């Protein structure tokens, strides 16, 4: 899709992430953890609910009967505005099905946005630190324990603190 | 030591349409399209009145199903179907526009038209197509006006109606139609018959009119019925010498009302402000596939049964 | 050592609109509005009736020209221009209504009336006007009623229509305007000359009007047409003495069909859902500029020669 | 463009790659190549074919004739109809300008989209291998021959095979 | 050493509604409904033509308000709230038809109708209801004709015009209807009275009818107007004894022209296209939120107050 | 929002550039200095005048009246006319809400697009001898004087000048 993330680089979703729309699963030597993120989850959330919102808005436009239920209708005003009534349905059915075309791709091109977004921040967070593996995941050169693990995903994580040994280690020198 | 970025998935995802894809399956959605109404007439919070197995036009007229409807006030007026409208048969010119005005009004006032007759005119007409408390009646808002002494010329007669308040009136008079020459001659006399309506906007002439025709509620006869706006300040004056079924009240349609078509069950407690044939509408979404016959503020009705707006992303499962 | 990444492009790009940018240059694109009519009616798989120059009311009549045409069955029918509903000139009162009821059908049947006439009664009249068989005549579903002894009185009679069957019936009637009081006296006589037309839902009186007027195919009579519904289990009745057009059939309108006006000719070997006066269109695209009047099924008509519709990414030459 | 590549960073199309929408042109010892790529190609076509797809679609809504062609029409009515008529077509010719400028601007950017999704994949593929050259190409520092760069289209290239020659020669010293 | 990317931003940043927020705050934002409407007629360029108290209808019969209003040429024609049709009182059938089809013609001429008429009428009967130079007049473009000889029978009289021009003529006439038996016969005599008009397409009759009514203009008679098109090469005939009101010069509507209806001043230095009861529209904008009721080239009606279009980024301040 | 620079990684919007919508702000050893990008810019206001073109094209349309103002509809005929108005009104009422939505969020976005592009831009054209500092900066690696600074403006930065000791800086070894 127009991101490259969801559907895209990212080879699938995760069921068991029933926390938030997006996370970090990681790995190190106390083993493996999954965490949701707040912020990107709902920064789609409440654009979601924006567009619920503006789906719902009323109108305030009364209409009266102008054809009777239970008397006839003189004949020639009566196709009139079944003419009348059956152009302004065509209008309304084609309105209702682009608005839901076009929204439905927005919405789909957004959580992807949004995906991505949460992915560049990460990458830029680690720098030097760390590579890309082409799946969504960054290969970090340093001991990255639970407590570097959670800086990363509160974006608390200080490059310069792990520069040297990291660099190293993409050298793979001492 | 690695971190992976993702997103989540749900097992059943859901299909929607895009620009690009048909097919596509999301996390999550919701219909935009109402498809499920209440058979029922919500009328909570709202001045209604019912009127049953009362025909609108009846109101004015004054039909003994009318009778606990010639007068009131309302903010949403319910028709019913085989609603009556005639005791004794006939027909209103223009039926249907003022049906239309009654079924917006927000209420109904009856004036007098202080119409005198002299001692030559019996105004107390009867006929057995009109029953009320079991006796033989008429149109409670109507006389019909026939010789006092059967067989003699109905003597010409003027009486006008003057319109002394701040707002038009509606006016309603009818045409007595014989079914036979010795019925006319009996009601009105041997003589040339025309009744004459004339207000400073309004003037018609009409001619009673003998002929055979079929038994509507027991009778060949028929009436028919006219009507006009007399305005403010304004007079109008009937002349005649037989035929001229007789206004003795006037209406004022007073200001504004949602009128309804349906046989469904009112129901007090429930709230609306959509309505069609077959009951009330509550949604929130924009759109609908009840019917294309509603009045109130409806959801747009459109020809689909569902239309499903994705609240998620794109379903990835594996 | 490199590798660079690229995409395509033509020497010939086309020009599209978008949101920022009246002219942008995309590799291909595809029209969206149809431009291309087919000068035909095509009526392959339809059960099609042409009228020809038979008007649609003259089928009810029975215009000599509509001969072919006093019955059948149909899923379209075609009207073309300058086609007779009069032989005998005069009117049809709520034309338009008629015409359209008759372009919404799907075929006509016609019962008999079993109208009968005293002997003072020469139920044969004929006119030049209307030619058939190299004879003079009248409307095949009509009858011009006529004193038999020329400027005798036209004796009172009564005629009643019987609805047995289970649908509405469409009966039509005419009203003779004579151009002169010999003309007048010599078909009716001297008396005073009235109809009275009466079911159970309608009445109404005619009264025939001697009147100088230009000639209309030799004659300057008229004859009026008047209609209504005769519900089933209804009878209508006719009270005259003179001028009216008596019915000797009635008409009854089966099912739906679609009604095209148009003087395109017809092609059994095109088949289509789009009509208009021009003839037929058949596209895929949801839009056209042919016609603001089609019938049918059709896409919509717009105010533009032409709107692409991108089929592939900015073209970037060099 | 939305996306930044086409008429973006990539200085120009490809006239001569009637082969696809998307695609390589390589350098190496051996000489020239050039490639489409199909993944790309189809993904972009199949979203096209989409909007076709929808284009194309019809409602079964029946109209009769409210306007006798060879008869008059009572005035009054017959201007209320003109009125109700050429509403209507606003209406449509309004909806007809905004589908196509809107499905354009859509279909022109999704198309810039799977440009970059395509050079993204790429980016990654080798990863510190290579370098960027600003107009969609990649600088390789290691000898690539005809069977290393089909590894790279075809999405196959092994990076850590590489990684050592390329790290020397991007760091210039040997 | 380094260099930041930055974009602007402003202090105080305009809102807007997005699809997924409503409320926005953009750097700068443009309206799309205007809300500005010219209090004036702005006629600059267009040769128009104010009646002022002159109505449509008057110009054809030729009431004296619109003396100066018989015959001219425009583009756009300027209709004013309580104009005068009438000066003796009546009514017009199918009056919203013909004030439609008069404003929307781009001019008139008038062409004698070349009646004459023998010793026994007197054709220039006159009104204290119609003033000219404060004197008792009539209808320009009609002739109230009444006999010479008082309370003696109107002769039974023939007249026709014939219309021997390339286009359709509108043709006007007057009936009158005494508002007393002695009106009645000191005008016409003491005959039953008929009015009969006939042309090739046209014909009906016409009674006028004794009736009391309210005074309009110091008149309680009335007089019921008609009209038709006759068509080129056509003649129409009235045949009458009294009670035709006839037309002395007939009317013939040239081009096309805007019709307007409005109160408001003249400008003949602004310009514009667009006009509503309260005065001209000149906008570039597509809504507009003054007016439902517009004529000419207006931006579509909108149901909201403002409407605002970003024209720049998301407004990030700091 | 959708492409994570505007309101995304870049802090916020600089009030003292009336200079332009996006640009620059260098530090060095002389200081201080800031400057528009024109490029940038403009192909953003070109967008927006696009959007205005088309709002400002008229398609009309002459209509006439079918209500008199000055005198009585005959009610039935009245009530159809008050249907259709209200109906043809809501649909515009619809459509203006739907384009001014839309086209908003479609110009956002094109502007936080725009944004994106210039710092791709950057980053491409300084390479290896800078890195990102995740708040839209380029953290130079080698002495970037006036001259310096004026060529990553301009875009005609040449990366092999500094790239020796640039890498020398960044790697901190050799
Ligand atoms: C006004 C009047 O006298 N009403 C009489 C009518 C009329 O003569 C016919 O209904 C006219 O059609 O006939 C009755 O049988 C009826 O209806 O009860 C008796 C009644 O006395
Ligand atoms: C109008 O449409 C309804 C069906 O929706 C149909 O029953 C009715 O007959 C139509 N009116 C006319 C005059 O054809
Ligand atoms: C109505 O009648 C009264 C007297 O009954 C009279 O004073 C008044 O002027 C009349 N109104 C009109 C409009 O003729
Ligand atoms: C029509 O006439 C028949 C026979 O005269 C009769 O049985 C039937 O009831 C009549 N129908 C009506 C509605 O009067
Ligand atoms: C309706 O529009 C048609 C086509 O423009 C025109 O010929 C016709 O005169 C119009 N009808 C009226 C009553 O103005
Ligand atoms: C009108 O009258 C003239 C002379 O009276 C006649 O020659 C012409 O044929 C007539 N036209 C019609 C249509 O009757
Ligand atoms: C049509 O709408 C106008 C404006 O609200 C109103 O004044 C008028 O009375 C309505 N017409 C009918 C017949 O209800």
């Amino acid at each position: 899709g127009l991101f490259g993330a969801i559907a895209g680089f990212l080879e699938n979703g995760w069921e068991g992430m029933v926390d938030g729309w997006y996370g970090f699963r990681h790995q190190n030597a106390q083993g493996t953890g999954q965490a949701a993120d707040y912020k990107s989850t709902q920064a789609a959330i409440d654009q979601i609910t924006g567009k619920l919102n503006r789906l719902v808005e009323k109108t305030n436009t009364e209409f009266e009967s102008i054809e009777s239920e239970f008397s006839e209708i003189e004949h020639q005003i009566g196709n009139v505005i079944n003419w009348t009534k059956d152009s302004i349905t065509d209008i309304w059915t084609y309105q209702a099905e682009l608005l839901v075309a076009m929204e439905n791709q927005h919405t789909i091109d957004m959580a992807d946005s949004e995906m991505l977004n949460l992915y560049e921040r990460v990458r830029k967070q680690l720098r030097q630190n760390a590579e890309e593996d082409g799946k969504g995941c960054f290969e970090i050169y340093h001991a990255c324990d639970d407590s570097c693990m959670e800086s990363i995903r509160n974006n608390t994580y200080d490059h310069s603190q792990y520069r040297e040994e990291a660099l190293l280690n993409r050298l793979n020198i001492n | 030591d690695k971190i992976c970025l993702g997103h989540h998935a749900v097992a059943n995802g859901t299909i929607v349409k895009t620009l690009t894809n048909e097919q596509e399956e999301v996390t999550n959605a919701t219909e935009t399209v109402e498809s499920t109404g209440i058979n029922r007439l919500c009328m909570k919070g709202r001045k209604h009145k019912d009127l049953g197995n009362c025909h609108p036009i009846g109101m004015l007229i004054g039909t003994p199903a009318c009778d606990l409807h010639l007068t009131g006030m309302w903010d949403t007026l319910i028709e019913r179907e085989n609603a009556i409208a005639y005791c004794y048969p006939g027909a209103t010119v223009n039926v249907e526009a003022l049906r239309q005005k009654i079924m917006e009004s927000g209420g109904i006032n009856k004036i007098s038209t202080g119409f005198t007759y002299g001692s030559s005119i019996n105004s107390a007409g009867t006929t057995r197509a009109c029953m009320r408390n079991g006796g033989n009646s008429f149109y409670a808002e109507l006389k019909w006006l026939v010789s006092k002494s059967k067989g003699q010329n109905f003597p010409q007669t003027t009486n006008t109606y003057r319109n002394t308040d701040t707002a038009e009136h509606l006016i309603m008079w009818g045409i007595h139609h014989p079914s036979s020459t010795q019925e006319k001659n009996d009601l009105y006399g041997t003589q040339s018959i025309s009744i004459s309506v004339g207000s400073s906007t309004y003037r018609n002439n009409f001619v009673p009119v003998v002929g055979a025709r079929p038994q509507v509620n027991g009778q060949s006869g028929r009436i028919d019925f006219h009507w006009t706006l007399v305005q403010p300040g304004d007079n109008i004056t009937f002349s005649h010498n037989g035929g001229l079924i007789a206004p003795s009240r006037v209406s004022k349609l007073i200001g504004r009302g949602l009128g309804i078509q349906s046989d469904a069950p009112i129901d007090n407690n429930c709230e609306s402000k959509c309505f069609w044939r077959g009951g009330s509408i509550n949604t929130r979404l924009p759109f609908q596939n009840l019917s294309p016959r509603t009045v109130g503020q409806c959801p747009k009705y459109v020809n689909r049964r569902s239309l499903m707006l994705a609240t998620g992303m794109r379903n990835v499962p594996e």
